[PDB]
């Protein structure tokens, strides 16, 4: 049933399903009809004449109203839901709206169905934090130079991909109803092609919070005529759906996101790893160092073994580097008197009992060589034989061979 | 012909 | 039945990318009660926005036709009613790249023998049994094994023969020949083998270290490494010491040993006498050049 596991068994990329992260979701927008209640204008062209159709937005009344919860609703073609700013909040004010996930996402677009006619200047920003410091994401202007600072119609650099771009595309006025505007985040981007490989654009794709602001709108210039009322109540920003499409960061580890204990979106890491994204590795498989999984490669957190006589154990860069790039942990305070970097063998002054195998207790036998006797602690470890001296027959040192006595001397114990 | 017909070894690595 | 509400989400969505086409397969919502008309499938590159294909309720698989080779789609499925569309599910998928079928290849190079000439040129002859006007042309390959990891070294020739420039002195190289007359191409000829002739070396011996022996200080080791351009097998080594840097070869003490020893031992040295080193290399065409002489002071 898991999608982490192969017909065999073995360890496979997760990767958690295409999800509209937007839907169901409270925005925080700057402005809204209907307190206090105001009247606004639909204007409708056909062939050389346009019409105009003013109607009221009223807050109180649901059938009269526009709130934000109308641009994350269900999108129906047969009955349209659209939120409505404020009447003619033309540049320098602007119109915004706070999208917060409140988790590390892959955007692969983000898109945005407008009521009203297309903004004249859009922007499209990110937040890498969970909304602390902004980053632009991409900017729709007929003027990129004057109202954003960015380069018209800019071709994608490969020295820059992580930078946001300007382009007069989907701008225009046509359609004044049912305009849409599709920020695709790997489009002309060089080495999306390669996009498992290239870390660069894996962090570009990465959002947090999505805040897009509307900053000039569209207008005929009959605002400042002699009738400002008319003219200035037909200017709106309207947007019925608004869709952030990407799948749930967890680094190839995580197959689904989950609400944890404190009610935060986590994914539900696999592979032996840990972590809100799965971008370290869960305790005890520090074996190799952390990578994210590839198609061809499942890249899990490997155990790390110390024949259950350590708890914990350590990465050690050196040891990785002098196996070849194969394994590199080393176990942490070895127990049952044993030593080395896999916990393999008696430490110095010990032998290993062989009726008992390597994973048991008592698996290290005291070496009690004696201190006049033996020359040396540490003795042979699969017999349990102490380095005599002066040919001593004893098996921890103990006894004179034969014809030996006794001896004063700590150089010579035993003379012929 | 030109074979050798127990073995030590001796190991070197940088701090 | 029921269309007093918008149809359910649909249970399940899968996408199968293809050169040019992607299969899509799905299952309707597990609610019943609210009728469903059909499918709407909802594709293109980076949103699903792009192009829209309305399907019957009974289809439960459809292939999306005419698509880009390496393109990132991404496909949505929504289960539409006369009251309206429901709850969509989205699915992505990369496009597999069009493939272009290879060339029948052509027959390689036959008798490619390596012709020796000096320490840097070797002459490559090789033959073609196609040839009874054509505008094919042939390449030529040749690399050493030191240093290590290094490509390949590639040239072009339009006649059955050429001369190879700028190689090492006895140093094994490897060549091969190839055809290519257009989109068609054979592979690599059968590889031969030429060893350059051995020349004069052109570089001295390298990191010269002198140190006092612990146990008779009277003895004093000298350590020297094989110079990079040995320009061939070294048969021995020339040890040159002395008391004064200033004064000729002729004054300086010869010391010659083996090529395959690179240490000696040298006894009955002077007491308070600051001695100078100079090491050279011994060949078959002639001998290496002079070296930088080193401080090293007995007390
Ligand atoms: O000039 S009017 O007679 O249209 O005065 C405005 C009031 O008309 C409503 C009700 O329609 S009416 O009975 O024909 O007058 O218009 C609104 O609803 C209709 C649908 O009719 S229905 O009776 O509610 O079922 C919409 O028409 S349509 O788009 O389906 O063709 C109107 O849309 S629109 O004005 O043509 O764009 C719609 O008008 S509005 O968007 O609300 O302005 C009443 O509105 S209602 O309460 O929402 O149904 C108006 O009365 S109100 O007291 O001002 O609310
Ligand atoms: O018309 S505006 O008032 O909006 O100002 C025009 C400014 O655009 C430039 C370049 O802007 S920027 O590089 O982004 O700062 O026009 C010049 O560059 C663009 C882009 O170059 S390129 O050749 O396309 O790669 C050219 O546009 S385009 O042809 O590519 O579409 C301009 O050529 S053209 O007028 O469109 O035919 C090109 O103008 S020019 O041939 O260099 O004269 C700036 O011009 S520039 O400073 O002279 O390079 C203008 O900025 S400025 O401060 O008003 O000078
Ligand atoms: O040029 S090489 O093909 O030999 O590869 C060396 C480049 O690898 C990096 C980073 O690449 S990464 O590992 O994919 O993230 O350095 C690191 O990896 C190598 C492994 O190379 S190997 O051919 O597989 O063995 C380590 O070398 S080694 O100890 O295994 O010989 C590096 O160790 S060290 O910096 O030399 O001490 C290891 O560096 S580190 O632990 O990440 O610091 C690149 O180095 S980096 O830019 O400093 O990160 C190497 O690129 S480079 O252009 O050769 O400099
Ligand atoms: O339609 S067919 O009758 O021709 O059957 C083809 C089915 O085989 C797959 C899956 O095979 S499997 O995963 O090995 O079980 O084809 C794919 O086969 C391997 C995947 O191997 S792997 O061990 O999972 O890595 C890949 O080829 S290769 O690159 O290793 O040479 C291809 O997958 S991928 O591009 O890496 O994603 C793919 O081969 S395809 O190149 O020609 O065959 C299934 O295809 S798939 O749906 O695209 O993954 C086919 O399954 S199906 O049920 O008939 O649809
Ligand atoms: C419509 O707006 C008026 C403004 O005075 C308000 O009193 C009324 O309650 C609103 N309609 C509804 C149904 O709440
Ligand atoms: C239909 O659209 C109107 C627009 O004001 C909205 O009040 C109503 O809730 C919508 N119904 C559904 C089921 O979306
Ligand atoms: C929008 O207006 C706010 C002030 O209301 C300002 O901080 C911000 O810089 C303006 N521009 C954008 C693109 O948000
Ligand atoms: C050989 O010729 C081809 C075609 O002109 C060219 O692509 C290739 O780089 C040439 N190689 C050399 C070493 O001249
Ligand atoms: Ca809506």
């Amino acid at each position: 049933p898991d999608p982490c596991s192969d017909e065999n068994g073995h360890p496979r990329r997760c990767i958690p399903d295409f999800v509209n992260a937007a839907f169901g979701k409270d925005v925080r927008v700057s402005s809204t009809c209907g307190r206090p209640p105001a009247r606004y204008c639909v204007v409708s062209e056909r062939g050389e004449e346009r019409l105009r159709s003013c109607h009221l937005c009223n807050a109180s009344d649901p059938k009269k109203a526009h709130p934000p919860a109308f641009l994350t609703d269900l999108n129906n073609p047969h009955n349209l839901t659209c939120w409505q700013s404020e009447n003619y909040l033309q540049f320098p004010h602007n119109v915004t709206l706070t999208l917060s996930l409140g988790k590390k996402f892959e955007v692969t677009y983000v898109s945005l169905q407008f009521c009203s006619p297309r903004p004249e200047s859009m922007a499209i920003y990110k937040s890498m934090d969970y909304g602390r410091t902004w980053v632009p994401f991409q900017f729709y202007s007929t003027q990129c130079r004057k109202m954003y600072n960015r380069p018209h119609r800019a071709p994608i650099t490969k020295q820059n991909e992580q930078e946001a771009v300007c382009t007069d595309s989907h701008t225009d006025m046509r359609p004044l109803s049912g305009g849409l505007i599709a920020f695709s985040t790997l489009d002309g981007r060089p080495s999306a092609h390669d996009f498992d490989n290239s870390p660069v654009l894996q962090d570009w794709v990465t959002a947090t919070d999505i805040r897009v602001a509307f900053s000039r709108l569209h207008t005929f210039g009959d605002e400042n005529e002699d009738d400002s009322e008319l003219a200035r109540d037909s200017y709106f920003y309207a947007v019925s759906d608004l869709q952030v499409g990407g799948r749930c960061k967890c680094n190839g580890h995580a197959a689904r996101c989950v609400r944890d204990r404190d009610d935060s979106l986590v994914c539900d890491c696999r592979h032996n790893t840990a972590g809100p994204e799965c971008d370290r590795c869960k305790p005890f498989h520090y074996d190799r160092p952390w990578q994210r999984a590839t198609a061809r490669e499942a890249n899990e957190c490997v155990a790390c073994n110390c024949n259950l006589h350590a708890r914990r154990c350590r990465f050690n860069m050196e040891l990785y580097k002098l196996s070849g790039r194969k394994s590199g942990g080393v176990c942490l305070n070895c127990r049952h008197n044993t030593a080395g970097r896999h916990c393999h063998y008696c430490k110095e002054g010990y032998y290993r009992d062989m009726g008992k195998p390597i994973t048991h207790r008592k698996a290290c036998k005291a070496c009690d060589c004696h201190p006049v006797g033996a020359a040396g602690k540490t003795c042979n470890q699969t017999t349990g034989q102490c380095p005599c001296k002066d040919g001593v027959t004893g098996i921890t040192c103990n006894r004179c061979a034969k014809g030996y006595q006794q001896s004063r001397s700590p150089i010579a114990p035993c003379i012929k | 012909p030109c074979n050798y017909h127990s073995y030590l070894f001796c190991g070197l690595f940088g701090d | 039945t029921g269309e007093t509400r918008v149809p359910e989400v649909p249970s399940s969505l899968h996408v199968r990318p293809l050169v040019t086409s992607i299969v899509v397969s799905w299952t309707p919502p597990e609610n019943q009660n609210i009728v469903v008309r059909g499918y709407a499938i909802g594709y293109g590159i980076g949103s699903p926005h792009a192009q829209t294909i309305k399907v019957d309720y009974k289809q439960r698989y459809y292939t999306i036709e005419n698509l880009d080779p390496s393109s990132h789609y991404v496909i949505t499925l929504k289960a539409f009613n006369n009251v309206g569309e429901g709850i969509p599910l989205y699915e992505s998928a990369v496009t597999r790249p069009h493939t272009v079928p290879d060339p029948t290849p052509m027959m390689p190079p036959v008798g490619v023998q390596a012709s020796i000439l000096s320490h840097d040129t070797i002459r490559i002859t090789w033959a073609d049994n196609s040839l009874p006007t054509d505008s094919r042309y042939y390449t030529v390959r040749w690399k050493t094994n030191i240093p290590a990891n290094t490509k390949y070294k590639n040239a072009n020739a339009t006649t059955l023969s050429y001369l190879v420039t700028g190689l090492k002195p006895n140093t094994l190289y490897e060549f091969s020949v190839m055809v290519t007359k257009g989109r068609r191409s054979s592979t690599w000829s059968m590889t031969a083998h030429g060893a350059t002739f051995e020349l004069v070396p052109t570089s001295p011996p390298k990191d010269v270290t002198v140190v006092s022996k612990e146990g008779k200080p009277r003895t004093i080791i000298v350590n020297w490494q094989p110079p990079s351009e040995a320009n061939g097998k070294i048969t021995g080594y020339i040890i040159y010491y002395s008391t004064d840097v200033n004064a000729e070869i002729h004054d300086w003490v010869i010391e010659p040993v083996v090529g395959n020893r690179l240490t000696h031992q040298i006894q009955e040295l002077t007491l308070d006498t600051p001695y100078y080193f100079k090491i050279q290399a011994r060949n078959s065409k002639g001998m290496g050049p002079m070296s930088e002489a080193v401080q090293f002071r007995t007390p």
